[PDB]
This record gives structure tokens, sequence and C-alpha cells, in this order.
């Protein structure tokens, strides 16, 4: 009874340094729709064997989503390190939910590329688990104030991609959303 | 591993010797991919740039800006750092995400001696960055009299 429609087939998506803070409750969700997906390949599913999951209903059904390059798909998991986990987007570990990523290059491609998305290099703090932290303010590595004029070492914040007709499968980039479920001391939870 | 960067970046010319002498990778490189190469023309460490190009030292290491230890040096004002990179067989064309050139850094902070040193062995002139501009469009925005003279004259 509510609108997983409205996040799986939508159009118009966040990104990884932006990523969508999302809370649903008071409904049912159709967990058996993924498994007749004919279009789900990286179900790389986590912390509860999908047939475990389906009887059981409880609130905090945190959603994410955002967009991430093909190859480094791998990045996303708990306990595991990689160029996002590390700098772009901290996982929460021993993560008790689930998470699905898919190739869409139909709609998600233009001719002479897509320089939409963008993705941090550098910060001063640590990745916190289960943390955003969206930021303008430009690093330094000298003493030189590069104060909003150019400069040589002020460490830019984001930096862009391309996304051609001609890029290949592995390098085209793929959509990801990720599920999380666990429980607050309130009693009286909300199934789905 | 950790000790041979920071050895290059407080001048310990002895306890790169040391070190060195134990076999330590003479690329090794931070999460930033900071060669200690450019730690030493940073650092302006005559001594230690000397040693770690005799054993295999990567002339060509870049960083995640791809930033090269001649970039550093032309940009500081060092001299003689400059002219031996050249002669290990520095790259001159490289250009970083910015596109600057080595010849451009010399520009930007007035560092005369480096512009020759690098147009001895092929430095390009007429070489643009992201925003098109040249090492003579550098002079004239800083208003460096000389140094223009010397790219009009080679270009």
């Amino acid at each position: 009874l509510c609108p997983f429609g409205e996040v799986f087939n939508a159009t118009r998506f966040a990104s990884v340094y932006a990523w969508n803070r999302k809370r649903i409750s008071n409904c049912v969700a159709d967990y058996s729709v993924l498994y007749n997906s004919a279009s789900f390949s990286t179900f790389k599913c986590y912390g509860v064997s999908p047939t475990k999951l389906n009887d059981l209903c409880f609130t905090n059904v945190y959603a994410d989503s955002f967009v991430i390059r093909g190859d480094e798909v791998r990045q996303i998991a708990p306990g595991q390190t990689g160029k996002i986990a590390d700098y772009n987007y901290k996982l929460p570990d021993d993560f008790t939910g689930c998470v699905i990523a898919w190739n869409s290059n139909n709609l998600d491609s233009k001719v002479g590329g897509n320089y939409n998305y963008l993705y941090r290099l550098f910060r001063k703090s640590n990745l916190k688990p289960f943390e955003r932290d969206i930021s303008t303010e430009i690093y330094q590595a000298g003493s030189t104030p590069c104060n909003g004029v150019e400069g040589f070492n002020c460490y830019f914040p984001l930096q862009s991609y391309g996304f051609q007709p001609t890029n290949g499968v592995g390098y085209q980039p793929y959509r990801v959303v990720v599920l999380s479920f666990e429980l607050l001391h309130a009693p009286a939870t909300v199934c789905g | 591993g950790k000790k041979l960067l920071e050895a290059a970046r407080a001048g310990q010319d002895d306890e790169v010797r040391i070190l060195m002498a134990n076999g330590a990778d003479v690329n090794a490189c931070d999460p930033s991919g900071i060669t200690p190469l450019h730690l030493a023309a940073d650092k302006g460490h005559l001594e230690i740039v000397e040693v770690l190009l005799k054993y295999g030292a990567d002339v060509n290491a870049m960083d995640v800006w791809g930033r090269t230890p001649l970039h550093l040096a032309a940009f500081t004002g060092h001299l003689e750092i400059v002219e031996v990179l050249l002669k290990y067989g520095a790259d001159v064309n490289a250009c970083d995400l910015n596109g600057y050139t080595p010849l451009h850094l010399a520009a930007g902070r007035g560092h005369l001696e480096i512009v020759e040193v690098l147009l001895k062995n092929g430095a390009g002139v007429n070489a643009q960055d992201k925003f098109g501009k040249t090492a003579f469009d550098i002079s004239i925005d800083n208003g460096n009299e000389d140094l223009a003279e010397i790219l009009q004259s080679s270009s």
C-alpha cells in the first residue's frame, strides 16, 4: 500500500554525494516482485536470506538510491574497502539490509556524454558509518588562501563523469538502491 | 614504506641511505600517490634527489592530480633539481588535470632560469592549459615584463 513504483520506476535520481534520505512505513511491501523481476542481475543481498525476509515485517525501512560506475559496484559492501567506501560513501557495518543494482543504459545515456553527475575526491574527516556530509568548502594543501578565485592546490571539491553512447557495458553506470531493516526500542512494529 | 616518505620530507640524507640500503621500494607513495621524489623536489633537498634517481626512481611518477616532481620544483623555485631530472629523462609535455605544463608554472611565479632549462630540452612555448591560456598569457596578467621577452624570442 506504499509507492515503491515512484522509487523504482522513477526518472529523476540523486548522486553519490547527495543520496536521497527516504523513510517509508504503514503499507505492505511485495518482496516477491524482486525474485521474478526478470531485470535484476546483481541481487547480492545481505544480512538475511531472501527466503527468511519474506514472512518477517518490521519498521526502519530506510531506503537509499543513487548511481555508480559499472566495474566498481563491488565496492558497495559492509566491511569491504573501496574508493567510494573509504572516501565517498561509508556503509554501516553489520548491515542487515539488502541492495539491488542493474544496468539501465537505455535511458541514462546521451550522445557526447552525460556531464551532470559528480563525486568528491578528498576530505579531512573520516566516513563514519551511515553518514552523508554534503559540502562545498574547498580544502587546502598549503597556507596560501585560495579564497574563491582559482588556485593551484585548493582541492576543488568534485569531478564529473562521462557517459558516452560508445562507452562499454563494464564502464556504463548502473543504478543502485539500498534497503535496510531493523528495530527501535519502541514496541508495536509496523509491517510491510 | 612509511619511513622513506617522511624521511624525504625531513631532509635526512643519512636516514635516506640507511633505509634505501634496506631494500625499500623506490616508488612507494601515500594514499594521495605522492612518491618521495615529489617530496624531495617540493622541499628542495637536492642531495636526496640525486640519490633516488641513481637506483631507478620513477621520474614520471604522478599523484591523484597527475603532478610530477618537476612541477613542484618549477613552482617552488628550485634550480638544480629541475635540470638533473631532465638529465634522467623527465617528460616535459605531461599535463595534469588542469593541463598546466612545467613551463606554465614558472611563468606564474616568474622563475626565469627554469624557463630556458625546460626550453633547452624541448618545452612547448605554445602549450595550452584547461582555460586555453599560455605561459605568454600568464606574463601579461601577472605583470612580469622580462619573462614575456624570452617566450616571444622563442616564439
